[PDB]
């Protein structure tokens, strides 16, 4: 129905503000939110109506410590947004202590936005774990969020601080957030920072302004996981129904994302489809096998030979797969977006679940533990003491994430009818 | 024989009580079929059967909705039945719709 | 076949506009060029003054439901009267609904005439109806654009709505099952007692979402989209009226010969009600799971309140027997959730392998669909 976004700290606000402005790119508007004389699509699902259609996004302005939010302020962007969502440390404990303090403000422009929507079907977050200011306040918006509403969805967008390795706290900073996040939410795009600084390292020359660049291609990612929600299609026009197929067990919400188009500076259906299930087509890096595989293709396409298409693929068995209860490739088609340059139609999309990701886990399993273990790496955090004397914070984050990585074998095993 | 047994050959037939167990039963029927006893109204057997029809397609029994259609054809033909309106009509009157079942009944 | 367009452009389509062997052939030289003429004139003057192909594409969006987006939002409004009995609503109250979906969708944005057209009507009802046994919106057809609507097809699209009609609510209700799931499962997160049978309905719940998930997509492709570009390549082409409504009996054959009115295969829709039905069982289940959950949490809440009662001891013993009952009735809801579950596996077993016996290459696709794992139909254990 009626879908509204959220965005905290700098890293958020960026990645937002991309977005919005990918957006004001992608349907026929103006940037002040004037629709323009020769333009369909829907603008229900993420655009306040305002009186004039000023299509105002419905994205919420948290910050702390606001440094590039004055150039948001200074654009001309700024008249195509701003319906009064803008607010006045880089650590979790303080981020989550003063964003406590300042919940009754943020909660009324919250329901500000959500008594002015007409409905309601999410709240959708743009995130980055370990970002300083995103950290901690966020988690504690995310604890805000489903105790106030348990009748509505909250989808995070999150990426996994990896830059090839400075703030040594972070793996703790990480492990209060994806605690809060495997427990406190509904449905997880995680994004790997490691795998996309190959790409764009791939693509380009470029390594010192990579911000972006890989702004440019997740904001892709989200226009594309929306496009079929924002577009006239027939299956997932609602965030829920096109969620609620690929999660099999609430704790397993973790989202891998293809793409096909790496350097993107006649064709059908077959190719993609196999070109989009090696994995060096995704840009999210024992056996490892899939539960569930997703796919929608956007592009140049004769819809009417995709079933022989699948056809091979079955006859390919190309993914090893999940040893219980039965999930398929699973195909839908959309229409490519009007009222923008449209070079280089087709573009494929793979939303899928993978156990791989338990051992990115791991790797901050490990090096949580080594910090731990030297006595050496929370280093006397007035916030961090005051907030926590026990510091049992870590030891819960611990043994939730330690469950985790058992739910993810043991659902790696033939059986799991046995508990995770 | 005569309608007033007749009606009291019914009240034998669907209670299991007989005419002297219980003549109550058998004063209500004597109430509604008195003054209703002889045809005073149109009668048209085309339409009846023709909702018979249009009842068996919302069943989805939709080949024995064929099948009455080629058993409707019998009921004319043999045609030892007076008013063939009245059957018709008290079998889709006493009728329910117990959903998709589909599959002819071979007459 | 002249003298049928001529005649007939001159008294139902209302136009008294001007349209003027050895015995040498005389004939052959004017009768092909009158024809050149006229017909092509009978095919334009008559589409823009009730548009033959403007209405013929608002059936496959609204009737057949390809918009999407509206019959979401008239979902949303419709939903009680439909869980109702149909036996007791009738058809004004059905229309005072579509008023609301059609100004706050992008049908506002749609020109007046097609919504105008589009009306709701109620059947005459069963005698133990509901709303979801039967229910049509009309979108009458009218005009002398009627000579392509034929009134047959126009009473099997109905016939192919009361289905769609059900796959499509299935889904919505599946998914209330889901977030009813996700809901209890953020409500309880710190007992152990309800964990086992929590995960084993939730578990069952996630194929069935699947199951049908995908089978919706073989409809997007084939059912649909399919049969709506053989109809636009046969509108294109057309030279007179009668090739029009030869492909219009093309875009209702390739739809009901694969949603299963065909006469071989009945016995396979008789299959997929039970689904729906267990799908039914499933939402009973998760409501009742649930509600032992809420009685729980309350018993504790009270439980929690009656301590500072008593302080400001002898509310522990009447704690342990309730603890003792909640953790003795987990294994009949164990008990009754596997029935349920093999009851399931039981029947998808004999729908997968029942296409790879059925009549037309159509429905055997839809097999490979379901299953690419090979987790059902080669072992039928759950693999």
């Amino acid at each position: 129905r009626e879908i509204i976004t959220l965005q905290l700290g700098q890293c958020g606000n960026q990645i937002g503000f991309e977005f919005w402005k990918q957006l004001c790119a992608e349907h026929g508007i103006s940037p002040e939110g004037i629709v323009e004389e020769f333009a369909t699509d829907r603008k229900d699902v993420f655009f306040y109506q305002a009186d004039d259609e000023h299509y105002i996004p419905r994205a919420v302005l948290l910050d702390l410590e606001p440094r590039v939010i004055h150039s948001i302020l200074n654009s001309p962007y700024a008249k195509l947004y701003n319906p009064e969502n803008i607010y006045l440390g880089n650590n979790w404990a303080s981020g989550f202590s003063q964003g406590e303090k300042i919940h009754e403000d943020i909660f009324d422009i919250i329901d500000r936005e959500a008594d002015g929507s007409d409905s309601l079907e999410g709240f959708v977050l743009c995130h980055s774990i370990a970002g300083g200011t995103g950290s901690g306040l966020g988690s504690y918006l995310l604890e805000r969020l489903n105790d106030r509403y348990p009748k509505k969805l909250v989808q995070t967008y999150s990426v996994f601080p990896n830059q090839d390795e400075d703030v040594v706290v972070q793996p703790y900073n990480s492990l209060l957030t994806l605690k809060r996040l495997t427990q406190n939410a509904d449905c997880v795009v995680v994004l790997d920072n490691t795998a996309l600084n190959r790409i764009a390292t791939d693509r380009l020359h470029i390594q010192n302004p990579s911000f972006s660049q890989i702004n440019q291609l997740v904001s892709t990612i989200m226009s594309a996981s929306t496009t079929t929600l924002r577009y006239p299609g027939y299956m997932n026009n609602d965030l829920i129904g096109l969620i609620a197929s690929l999660i099999p067990t609430p704790r397993l919400h973790f989202l891998m994302t293809g793409y096909t188009p790496l350097t993107t500076d006649k064709t059908t259906v077959l190719d993609v489809m196999r070109r989009l299930l090696q994995p060096k087509n995704v840009m999210v890096s024992t056996n490892h096998c899939y539960i569930a595989i997703l796919n929608i293709i956007q592009g140049e396409v004769d819809p009417t030979q995709v079933h022989k298409s699948l056809q091979r693929i079955r006859e390919r068995k190309l993914a090893n797969f999940i040893p219980w209860g039965p999930a398929s490739i699973q195909v839908a088609l959309s229409r490519k977006s009007p009222y923008l340059p449209s070079a280089h139609r087709v573009s494929g999309l793979m939303m899928a679940n993978h156990t791989s990701i338990s051992s990115l886990f791991e790797r901050t399993c490990r090096q949580y533990d080594k910090l731990r273990k030297r006595e050496a790496f929370l280093e006397q955090f007035r916030k961090e003491d005051m907030f926590k004397d026990n510091f049992d914070e870590m030891d819960t984050s611990r043994e939730i994430v330690q469950q985790l990585i058992d739910e993810y074998h043991a659902a790696t095993r033939p059986d799991y009818i046995s508990w995770g | 024989k005569s309608p007033n047994v007749l009606l009291q050959n019914l009240c034998c037939r669907i209670l299991g009580r007989s005419e002297a167990d219980v003549a109550q039963q058998f004063q209500y029927a004597v109430r509604v079929i008195g003054s209703n006893f002889a045809p005073t109204v149109e009668r048209d057997e085309f339409l009846v059967a023709e909702k018979i029809k249009k009842e068996l397609i919302r069943q989805r029994r939709e080949a024995d909705a064929a099948l009455f259609s080629e058993l409707h054809r019998k009921l004319h033909s043999q045609g030892v039945l007076k008013n063939k309106w009245s059957i018709l009509y008290l079998l889709l009157s006493l009728s329910e719709d117990p959903r998709r079942q589909p599959s002819k009944v071979s007459s | 076949l002249i003298g049928k367009s001529i005649n007939f452009l001159h008294q139902v389509c209302h136009d008294q506009t001007p349209t003027t062997t050895d015995l040498e052939n005389a004939f052959q030289g004017k009768i092909d060029a009158a024809y050149f003429e006229t017909s092509k004139y009978l095919l334009d003057v008559l589409n823009k003054k009730y548009s033959l192909l403007d209405h013929m594409q608002a059936m496959r969006r609204y009737l057949l439901l390809g918009q999407g987006d509206f019959i979401r939002h008239l979902m949303d409004l419709l939903k009680p009267e439909l869980v109702r009995p149909a036996t007791t609503l009738y058809q004004h109250n059905l229309t005072g609904i579509l008023e609301t979906a059609v100004r706050a969708t992008n049908a506002q944005f749609d020109s007046p005439e097609i919504l105008r057209r589009l009306d709701v009507r109620l059947l005459e009802v069963s005698p133990g109806d509901t709303g979801w046994d039967v229910f049509s919106l009309d979108y009458h057809v009218d005009g002398p654009i009627a000579t392509v609507f034929t009134r047959e097809c126009m009473s099997h699209y109905l016939r192919v709505f009361n289905f769609l009609w059900r796959a499509k609510r299935m889904e919505y209700i599946l998914t209330d099952i889901r977030k009813g799931h996700m809901c209890n499962a953020k409500l309880l997160r710190n007992m152990p007692e309800f964990s086992g049978v929590l995960h084993q309905c939730h578990i069952l719940a996630s194929e069935m979402v699947h199951f049908i998930h995908q089978m919706q997509y073989y409809i997007t492709f084939e059912v649909l989209e399919c049969s709506w570009d053989e109809l636009w390549n046969k509108v294109q082409q057309a030279q007179d009226l009668d090739h029009i409504i030869a492909a219009h009996e093309v875009f209702l054959d390739t739809i009901i010969s694969r949603c299963l009115l065909d006469s071989d295969s009945r016995a396979l829709l008789n299959q997929l009600r039970a689904v729906f039905d267990q799908i039914i069982e499933l939402q009973n289940a998760q409501d009742a799971i649930y509600r032992a959950a809420l009685e729980e949490l309350q018993r504790r809440l009270q439980f929690e309140e009656k301590k500072k009662q008593r302080e400001i001891a002898a509310e522990e013993e009447e704690e342990n027997k309730r603890i003792g009952e909640f953790k003795e009735s987990i294994p009949k809801m164990c008990s009754q959730l596997r029935i349920l579950t093999h009851f399931y596996q039981g029947i998808v077993q004999q729908f997968l392998v029942l296409l790879t016996t059925s009549s037309d290459e159509s429905l055997r696709f839809l097999s490979f669909r379901l299953d690419f794992n090979e987790h059902y139909k080669a072992r039928e254990p759950r693999l």
